[PDB]
């Protein structure tokens, strides 16, 4: 109790922080979260692992909640915020053993947080659609394989990163912006992996219905069906009993002949192309092909929805009212510009080129082996996530661990000028910025102390920029402590992920430091 | 909770304690593990899956050992003993020394470079095997069976496996990869002559398809796939109204006979006489197919129905409407009932959908049946691996020594700080050679030395040490062979296990 | 609001009144004297704790 219970709290938060310190990024170390005593889950990323983990200290419970609050706003910053938070405690703690009030250091942590945002504001790169964020090439390259798509790594990074930053794409029906609801990119093996290209339109994975089926139609109306067409057994069209054998047969043979007539009415309402998320039988597929309609089967769900919303107007992915082969009730008028079936990736696949409501563009990736394609699933996840933050807030910040270390001397420069009791409080805020370059050293398997030293060694004034790197701070790497330029392989962060983290970590630092009990009164 | 140094040492012990006895079991020479019960009884085992499941492990890292042998078992079923040995010895040799300096992630990067180093060596070392020549694949199967230690029923099993796997080979995926062995099954028949073991087409069912009426012989008529909905409806095609009244009962029944009547009519058109319904088939419904003059097979599980669908090789349909010769039953199904015993066994033969086969095994009893069936299980795993990759690798520790010097040469050439982990993966390989030395009863020093010497002269193409002759020997000469793919996959899983375990530096509950 | 309508005059916060009473109450006690002098003097010093405890929370060396 008293000072002692507080110190146990500092120590508790430290233990939590060491875990996420050694589990940050995809280059972290996986941990074991024994969930019972027989059951375990093993995975990496620091925020995710706290939720899985039984937290039981009060200092530990607030820091798990903190990580969760930060996620709602932005899914980055979440492993990080916790680590900064804890460090404040540890640094503050020796000043409480000395003579300096917790209250006196904590006010100067608020002041210090105000200066730090002031730095972020004057330090920004806002052209980032021609050299990207976390560099251009580097963005996609890091979560690739280093020896299955690590020799294709330049070629494929250029394809995907450039395409995320600036391409035409749908949003939510007649709204033209950058894609923050992602790009439709599929991975399918075939051909060269050096032959990859962008096609204007959507990319579809599907099984053809070609046996009479027209494979080119200029201008088309698109029925994207979340409902499996099928046909199915329905009661009699005349009578409500049977009692003769001639009526039994006539009613059944009427089932084929009525369907052919319905197809033409569906065209006249708005069909030239049917995209069905389920499959279509041979019996049902024949009615469409003879009539002059492109009916494709086994169209992937991800593709079908994303074509639907770009095709706009009224569409039957927003509803699903339909049974069998009945006439269309005008809820399936998806709009498109032209539909070319093209042979690409040694499979024939339909390319719905553009739509009339909101134009699109897609990449059909080519591997050689299934193994290559699997790997680009991971490449693609990193490129999309990195770029997603660039698109919302064009203001972004060059440096990751370079900002923090630039900032460490800036705060101390501010600290010298302030003087008094507050000069030491600011100083200790500044020491905790330095955990950021340590945590990345950890994941990289680099020296920590060596690594921060050398970054502060490159200095003129405080300001981070790609102009110098051997005389000013800029970037890091996740596998080296070397500084890098932004046309090279430095790290960037978005503005939002950095301001929200520093702040959140200060409000946390005050709450854990406060208590001087937990005891039964 | 464990932290830091506790964890690294823990990993190595847990791996290690599993390993000691389980490494010895590899090879024709097999040491037998005693497990002692609290009830004072004994279970004796050579099979790695059995040892692991039975023992009480307290430590989460140990549990990861167990689960990776599940990974292996699911892919092949041989080499299951091997993966934990291999995975253990990566950690022993590399870890503790390099931690003190502190670089874990480095040891991990090195493992996967080395892994690639080994995959490439294998293609050169191996020569092709003809994947349609029985004789050449046979000797390979002969190597694998004698690990289990049955060598009498084995001889039959090998040959029956060869035709079974080959006939269920037809997987297309644009690259023509074969992992298909899921169409294959073993039909077990207690009783009869011990030597009638053959293969017959399609898929043959008995696990719940033993019934007293099934049409004795079908030599033309079709099977009609159904997941229908052959059962009555009290409305049109869904139930909208309840029977609780005399009035409700009367009205409803008319609708119920009609629904059934139109279903049977769509079933009969394509000419069956044997008709399978998964579920959605009633006491009134089945009575309707008898009156249709159609033998009905009914109330037999969903797993049997997946099996029967594969046997004609024709797709299933849940579509209740207009079932054609074109949609269901495509090709010819055929149905033979034999009484081997006075019990009804159902063969379904003929698959269109290029081929398919399953195995008849006839014991003279339950016990006699079992011996063949396990050894056949080993057998069709080999047949498959040979089909998958059409190279056969020389057995024993000859392959291991080839890779052992390639890493000595690579690690020197690169001169990174990855160099020393390369060197620890080179020595982790050598356990398999040490196990084979122990098997004869000769000193580890003398035979390893010679093996290393053979690298220098003849490059260990096939000159390894074999444990059943205790001497350096050409493995080709003996008729010791195993398939490339089995070697590659065992190696693969072991690096994953070594990498994942090394990433756990902390364990926190 | 209810506190001020009951008692019309207005005093400062911040803990300054609490020192100001104490100091007067020490001096007056000594002039008055008596056996109870010690009680009223120690009481006034009891007062000195609360603005001091407040200053520590605001962050500045409290006794000073």
């Amino acid at each position: 109790t008293g000072e002692t219970i507080r110190s146990q709290n500092v120590m508790a938060a430290a233990s939590i922080a060491n875990i996420v310190k050694s589990s940050l990024g995809p280059v972290g170390l996986d941990k074991m979260l024994v969930d019972d005593i027989g059951d375990v889950t093993i995975t990496n990323d620091g925020a995710t692992i706290l939720k899985l983990l039984e937290v039981e200290h009060p200092a530990a419970k607030v820091l798990c909640e903190l990580a969760d609050l930060q996620d709602k706003e932005v899914g980055d910053g979440t492993t990080s915020v916790v680590i900064i938070a804890a460090e404040l405690l540890k640094n503050a703690d020796e000043l409480v053993k000395q003579k300096i009030h917790p209250t006196s250091v904590i006010s100067g942590y608020r002041l210090a947080c105000k200066e730090a945002v002031r730095y972020i504001n004057e330090n920004l790169i806002v052209n980032t659609d021609e050299l990207g964020r976390d560099c251009l090439i580097n963005a996609a390259k890091t979560s690739m394989s280093s020896k299955i798509i690590g020799i294709n790594g330049d070629f494929f990074a250029n394809m995907v990163v450039d395409a995320v930053l600036a391409i035409k794409y749908t949003d939510i029906r007649g709204q033209p912006r950058y894609p923050v609801n992602s790009v439709n990119i599929l991975k399918a093996h075939g051909r060269s992996q050096m032959e990859s290209m962008l096609i204007s339109g959507y990319a579809l994975n599907c099984v053809v219905g070609s046996q009479g089926m027209p494979k080119r139609i200029v201008n088309a109306k698109i029925a994207c069906l979340d409902f499996s067409l099928q046909k199915t057994k329905m009661k009699l069209g005349v009578q409500v009993v049977i009692t003769d054998p001639e009526k039994l047969d006539q009613i059944r043979q009427r089932e084929s002949d009525i369907t052919k007539e319905r197809i033409q009415k569906i065209l006249a309402t708005g069909a030239n192309v049917i995209l069905t998320t389920g499959g279509i039988d041979d019996m049902c597929l024949k009615y469409f092909v003879e009539a002059g309609a492109m009916a494709v089967r086994r169209v992937l769900k991800r593709d079908l929805k994303r074509i639907a919303k770009a095709s706009g107007a009224t569409i039957l992915s927003t509803l699903a009212n339909l049974e069998g082969e009945e006439t269309f009730e005008a809820a399936m008028l998806g709009q498109a510009e032209e539909v070319v079936q093209e042979r690409i990736c040694d499979d024939e696949l339909i390319l719905i080129k553009n739509t009339k409501a909101r134009t699109s563009a897609s990449i059909i990736l080519r591997g050689a082996n299934d193994f290559m394609c699997d790997e680009m699933e991971r490449s693609l996840h990193d490129a999309l996530c990195v770029v997603k933050r660039v698109l919302e807030s064009k203001s972004v910040v060059p440096g990751g661990g370079a900002v923090e270390a630039a900032l460490s001397i800036y705060l101390e420069n501010y600290a010298t000028s302030m003087g008094s009791r507050e000069q030491l409080a600011i100083a200790e805020f500044a020491r905790s910025l330095l955990v950021i370059p340590n945590t990345l050293a950890v994941n990289a398997a680099q020296d920590s102390t060596d690594l921060v030293a050398k970054l502060r060694a490159f200095h003129n004034e405080a300001q981070v920029n790609p102009e110098r790197k051997n005389l000013k701070w800029i970037g890091l790497d996740l596998s080296n402590g070397k500084p890098r330029d932004n046309k090279q392989a430095g790290v960037f962060e978005p503005t939002i992920v950095k301001v929200k983290s520093l702040k959140f970590a200060t409000e946390a630092a005050i709450t854990i430091l406060r208590i001087d009990d937990l005891i039964k009164l | 909770r464990e932290s830091g140094r506790k964890v690294q040492s823990g990993n190595i012990n847990a791996a290690k304690t599993i390993a000691d006895i389980i490494r010895t079991c590899l090879g024709p020479k097999s040491m037998m593990k005693m497990l002692l019960d609290p009830m004072g009884g004994i279970v004796m085992t050579n099979d790695g899956n059995a040892i692991l499941r039975e023992i009480q492990v307290q430590h989460p890292a140990a549990k990861s050992m167990i689960e990776i042998s599940r990974t292996q078992d699911e892919e092949v079923g041989d080499g299951t003993t091997s993966v934990i040995i291999l995975a253990g010895e990566m950690l022993s040799v590399a870890e503790h020394f390099l931690e003190q300096q502190m670089h874990p992630t480095v040891v991990i990067s090195a493992y996967r470079k080395a892994l690639d180093d080994m995959i490439s060596t294998l293609k050169k070392i191996s020569i092709p095997v003809d994947i349609s020549d029985s004789d050449m694949m046979l000797n390979i199967i002969n190597s694998s069976i004698t690990t289990k230690a049955i060598s009498r029923w084995s001889s039959l099993a090998c040959n029956i496996a060869l035709d079974a796997v080959k006939m269920v080979q037809f997987e297309e995926n644009g690259r023509k990869e074969i992992d298909i062995k899921k169409y294959a099954r073993v039909e077990k028949i207690p009783g009869g002559i011990i030597e009638d073991s053959c293969v017959l087409r399609g898929v043959m069912i008995n696990k719940d398809v033993t019934h007293p009426r099934m049409r004795r012989y079908i030599k033309n008529p079709r099977i009609v796939l159904l997941d229908s909905s052959l059962e009555y409806k009290k409305g049109e095609s869904q139930t909208d109204i309840e029977i609780t009244r005399e009035e409700d009962f009367t009205r409803i029944l008319q609708m119920e006979e009609e629904y059934i009547q139109q279903l049977c009519e769509d079933i009969i058109q394509l000419k069956p006489d044997v008709v399978i319904t998964e579920k959605g088939i009633s006491d009134l419904a089945q009575h309707y197919l008898m009156r249709a003059n159609i033998t009905a097979i009914r109330r037999v599980r969903k797993t049997d129905n997946n099996r029967i669908a594969r046997a004609c090789g024709a797709r299933i349909v849940s579509r209740p409407e207009e079932l054609r010769e074109d949609d269901v039953g495509t090709g010819a199904g055929l149905l033979e009932i034999k009484k081997i015993g006075d019990e009804y066994f159902t063969f379904i033969t003929d698959c269109k959908d290029p081929k398919a086969c399953t195995i008849l095994l006839r014991g003279a009893s339950k016990e006699i049946l079992s011996e063949v069936e396990r050894n056949l299980q080993d057998a069709m795993q080999v047949c498959r691996n040979v089909l998958l990759d059409p190279q056969l690798v020389p057995g024993g520790g000859a392959s291991e020594m080839a890779v052992a010097h390639a890493l000595t040469e690579k690690s020197k050439a690169m001169t990174g700080v990855e160099q020393w982990p390369y060197r620890a993966v080179a020595q982790a390989l050598e356990v398999i050679p040490r196990t084979l030395i122990q098997n004869c009863g000769a000193s580890t020093i003398r035979l390893l030395t010679s093996l290393r010497a053979k690298h220098t002269q003849e490059n260990c193409e096939t000159w390894g040490v074999n444990g059943e002759t205790g001497t350096l020997v050409d493995m080709k000469e003996l008729g010791i062979w195993e398939p490339l793919a089995v070697k590659l996959q065992t190696y693969k899983t072991a690096v994953e296990t070594a990498v994942l375990l090394l990433r756990i530096d902390d364990i926190v509950s | 609001i209810r506190c001020l309508v009951k008692k019309r005059a207005l005093i400062a916060g911040g803990g300054a009144p609490e020192i100001e009473l104490a100091l007067r109450l020490t001096e007056y006690s000594r002039t008055l004297s008596g056996m109870e002098s010690y009680c009223v003097r120690a009481f006034a010093d009891a007062m000195e704790v609360i603005p001091s405890t407040l200053a520590e929370n605001a962050g500045l060396n409290p006794i000073s």
